[PDB]
């Protein structure tokens, strides 16, 4: 329930770097890949298992 | 003093915006890198 994103999946580590303002990250479909954990800042790449 | 004024150079341009469809090419990373305009050309 990441800030008001519903979902199942798997919370991996991933290696891509955020701009300071870019806060969720997206793809083709609209969907949401990478979000940033609200209260520690790091990436959390979102897979459905 | 007043009575003539030497300072250094300066420049500042103005311009004019109007409304367009434009196509942005994201790099691997989060940065912007290339740009096209549609009103421009046939081509674009
Ligand atoms: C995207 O970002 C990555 C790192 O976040 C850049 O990769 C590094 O770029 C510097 C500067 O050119 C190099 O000195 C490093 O050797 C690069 N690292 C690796 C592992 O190659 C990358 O240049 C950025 N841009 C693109 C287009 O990928």
């Amino acid at each position: 329930n990441f800030n008001g994103l519903k979902g199942t999946g798997v919370l991996t580590e991933s290696n891509k770097k955020f701009l300071p303002f870019q806060q969720f990250g997206r793809d083709i479909a609209d969907t949401t890949d990478a979000v940033r954990d609200p209260q520690t800042l790091e990436i959390l790449d979102i897979t459905p298992c | 003093s007043s009575s003539g004024w030497t300072a250094g150079a300066a420049a500042y341009y103005v311009g004019y915006l109007q409304p367009r469809t434009f196509l942005l090419k994201y790099n691997e990373n989060g940065t912007i890198t290339d740009a096209v305009d549609c009103a421009l050309d046939p081509l674009s």
